[PDB]
């Protein structure tokens, strides 16, 4: 996956 | 392992300290974020106070408009690079041979200035230390002196060979993480004896999921202003989240406060306080004397 707020 | 045994005699800093001095604890992994660089004056933007939408940090918005980012990096660029007690603490782990890896979300290069080497270090969100020409057939490497001269020049960095944008080697929101993140992660988490989670609320993926990669028997210490990494009650509804508090707690400890005070207090239990006092004082002075 890819850097992202969660 | 997959069996949830309790190797910690109790769920405190003191428990973790004795464990840390047992024959069993030899491989230590730190997970760090912005909380360990706030006392160096680099802000975190998820802090209520002194924090900043996230377009600036997103890759699609960087591509169209790279200028907002660079104008801010200036605002935030620190006068002096002085690593904190929390960092020098990680240096002590290294020197004493306990540090398997430091996995960091920060891009500030302070881990390296405290003396962690490439081998010790996974800059999961990249770093400012080096920059690269974004042009695929160029990829010319530039150092921080150069990148800084551009940033503080208020001139947008352009490659001297092809005139393409030169981007700091940081990972933006939307971008893939570096490949070594995963190669290291697949190996490191097999034989980690302790997970030291410092100055991150663990709300960035995939970084956050590192805690679940730890064997269920590895103790996990959190040093942070607030608890984090507990499973959401609703998303849990759809593994390996933190448990400081339930009756099924066995390996997760929360020390709430400043990372510099926690790392300081942990060092005190370990009989490292002096070393750490000397180290910080000597490295700071050495930096003050540039
Ligand atoms: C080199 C100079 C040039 C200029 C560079 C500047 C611009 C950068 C460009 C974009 C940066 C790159 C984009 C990639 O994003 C990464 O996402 C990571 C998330 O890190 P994380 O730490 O999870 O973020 P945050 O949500 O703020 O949580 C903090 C937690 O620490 C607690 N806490 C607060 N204070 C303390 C304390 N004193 N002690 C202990 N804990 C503390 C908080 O309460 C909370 O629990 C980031 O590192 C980031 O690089
Ligand atoms: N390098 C850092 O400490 C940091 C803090 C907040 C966001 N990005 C980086
Ligand atoms: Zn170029």
């Amino acid at each position: 996956p890819r850097k992202q707020l969660a | 392992g997959s069996q949830k045994e309790r190797l910690l005699d109790e769920l405190t800093l003191e428990g973790v300290a004795r464990y840390m001095q047992s024959e069993r604890c030899r491989r230590v992994i730190c997970l760090v974020g912005a909380g360990i660089s706030t006392s160096a004056g680099i802000p975190d933007f998820r802090s209520p106070s002194t924090g900043l939408p996230e377009a600036i940090f997103e890759i699609s918005y960087f591509k169209k408009h790279p200028e907002p980012f660079f104008a801010l990096a200036k605002e935030l660029y620190p006068g002096q690079f002085k690593p904190t007690i929390c960092h020098y603490f990680m240096r002590l782990l290294k020197d004493k041979g306990l540090l398997l890896r430091c996995y960091t979300q920060n891009i500030d290069t302070l881990e390296r200035i405290a003396g962690l080497e490439q081998e010790d270090l996974v800059e999961a969100h990249g770093t400012f230390y080096t920059s690269h020409c974004v042009s695929a057939s160029c990829r010319h490497e530039y150092p921080l002196s150069w990148m800084k001269e551009k940033i503080f020049s208020e001139v947008t960095p352009k490659c001297e060979d092809c005139q393409s944008l030169v981007k700091p080697d940081i990972v933006f929101f939307g971008e893939s993480l570096p490949a070594r993140f995963f190669s290291c992660m697949q190996s490191d988490f097999l034989k980690v004896d302790l997970l030291l989670v410092m100055g991150t609320s663990l709300q960035v993926q995939p970084f956050a999921s590192l805690i679940s990669k730890a064997p269920l028997s590895t103790p996990r210490l959190l040093i942070n202003k607030e608890k984090a990494g507990q499973s959401d009650p609703f998303l849990g509804m759809i593994g390996g989240g933190m448990d400081f508090d339930s009756k099924k707690a066995y390996r997760d400890v929360a020390w709430l406060g400043e990372c510099d005070q926690g790392c300081l207090a942990l060092a005190e239990l370990l009989g490292w306080k002096k070393e750490l006092e000397d180290l910080v004082r000597r490295e700071h002075a050495s930096i003050d004397a540039q």
